[PDB]
């Protein structure tokens, strides 16, 4: 179905230039599908790309292909994974002779693996893992042209990501322990996203869900499908306006720490009300070492009330609680923070996202179908000193 | 009935994720659109870009594979 088309410096340049212009650190996957007639990569083509990059002094990390596993059905070829392995092998060799600093290679970017075992993903990191600096893999929860919102409210919908964490997890030990795991490509629904869902309210308890188990796991960095574009997943649509998960991935960018904890529930876990706990994020101005940030997802259809363990049952609380806005419910596209909605000031001003403080030793109401961050503040957790 | 107790495990980290743990990706199928110059340049869209930094930002996807890098094309 798939033809392939050209891209231009100008692209490269535009596509650097956002990434730098706005703080982010650009990786570019390179076309795996280019093979010689003896059945390896032919690296020509990304050759005349890398010394072109390097001669702008662009610092770009990159990858070689995107879902390998899929090459027999989208492309007709079938590439082993140790083939593939000593691909990249060849890759690693072209950037250590280039003038980057640097550069960082990651890969493969294999699909999830279902009910099966990630096959392709051993056989690749038995053969290539060496010149790898983390393993991409892949995940949707659902199909997108049949997705509804019962799906993403469902608590076994949102559990099936354990399953498919822990088989990549353990093909990843058994070959190369240690080795840092990201999602690379990841988001709730495939073929572009369930319209209608994937962009609204109720789209957050997949990716805040998949971001608390992600961290709890062991997964290193999540990269949400996709920050622009035609999928209805984008965080910002076309006009350039941002979605509910936009809003919610800002608050977890300023609220959530590097340091995974672990909170959990007292008693009969339903697996309805879902909890996360991590150091609050220190580059936040308005908290200190030692602060934690619990985040929180009520699919009940009541509100939950939580209560914390001493010593943080009577420490002060601040609330970052998003609800849908207006008469779409949870299948809106605008939320609000603590009551009002979130937009931006101008097209070069994000508003203030203030917390709303609690009274010492209240219980923490969750509304029903809600998600939540509290931070607890005085904590003094030493493990977050 | 609604109320929940909590427990916390605090005395020391599970696991360090990046700093960059949230990170995104632009669909390399987006280089295809005849407005991709014009679309990454918006105001609008680098203020919110900046709001998620630090992230990486993934160009890829299945047209990964069925691009091309022509250095003479304008
Ligand atoms: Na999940
Ligand atoms: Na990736
Ligand atoms: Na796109
Ligand atoms: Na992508």
């Amino acid at each position: 179905k798939f033809k392939n088309s050209t891209y231009s410096r100008s692209s490269v340049d535009v596509l650097y230039t956002f990434a730098k212009c706005s703080g982010l650190d650009l990786i570019f996957g390179l076309n795996a599908l280019l093979r010689t007639s003896d059945g390896q990569w032919n690296s020509s083509n990304a050759q005349l790309l890398l010394d072109y990059c390097a001669s702008k002094g662009y610092n770009i990390d990159w990858e070689l292909g995107n879902e390998p596993n899929s090459f027999r059905k989208k492309a007709g070829i079938f590439i082993n994974g140790s083939q593939l392995g000593k691909d990249f092998i060849h890759l690693h060799k072209l950037l250590r002779k280039s003038t980057f600093k640097n550069a960082k290679l990651y890969g493969p970017d294999v699909g999830q693996p279902r009910g099966k075992t990630a096959k392709m993903l051993k056989s690749f990191l038995k053969a290539g893992g060496e010149v790898i600096d983390a393993v991409t893999w892949h995940h949707y929860y659902l199909n997108g042209r049949t997705a509804t919102l019962e799906d993403f409210l469902n608590p076994d919908v949102l559990d099936t990501f354990i399953s498919q964490v822990q088989k990549v997890l353990q093909v990843v030990e058994s070959t190369r322990p240690g080795k840092k795991v990201w999602l690379g490509e990841t988001s709730s629904a495939y073929g572009g996203g369930a319209p209608g869902l994937s962009d609204t309210f109720a789209a957050g308890f997949m990716w805040l869900d998949k971001l608390g188990l992600s961290a709890r796991m062991g997964i290193e960095v999540v990269m949400r499908q996709v920050f622009f574009g035609a999928g209805n997943y984008h965080l910002v649509d076309e006009n350039f306006d941002p979605l509910p998960d936009y809003w919610l991935s800002l608050l977890f960018k300023k609220l959530v720490g590097t340091k995974v904890l672990m909170a959990s529930v007292q008693g009969q876990d339903r697996r309805k009300l879902r909890v996360y706990l991590h150091c609050t994020n220190t580059d936040n101005p308005r908290y200190k070492e030692g602060d934690l940030t619990l985040y929180a997802i009520n699919l009940h259809n009541v509100t939950k009330y939580l209560r914390l363990p001493y010593p943080f049952s009577n420490k002060q609380v601040d609330q970052y609680l998003l609800r849908p806005h207006g008469p779409d419910g949870l299948l809106s596209k605008s939320v609000q923070l603590n009551g009002q909605t979130l937009k931006m000031v101008d097209d070069q001003t994000l508003p203030p996202l203030k917390p709303k403080p609690l009274r010492p030793g209240s219980s923490l109401g969750l509304p029903a179908f809600s998600y939540a961050f509290f931070v607890i503040r005085n904590a003094k957790v030493p493990a977050c000193i | 009935q609604d109320v929940v107790d909590l427990d916390f495990f605090t005395q020391e980290p599970l696991h360090l994720v990046s700093p960059s743990f949230l990170s995104v990706t632009i669909d390399a199928n987006l280089a295809t659109d005849p407005r991709f110059l014009i679309l990454l340049g918006s105001p609008k869209l680098r203020t919110l870009a900046r709001g998620l930094s630090p992230a990486y930002l993934r160009f890829g996807g299945t047209k990964t594979d069925f691009l091309i890098f022509d250095p003479k094309k304008e």
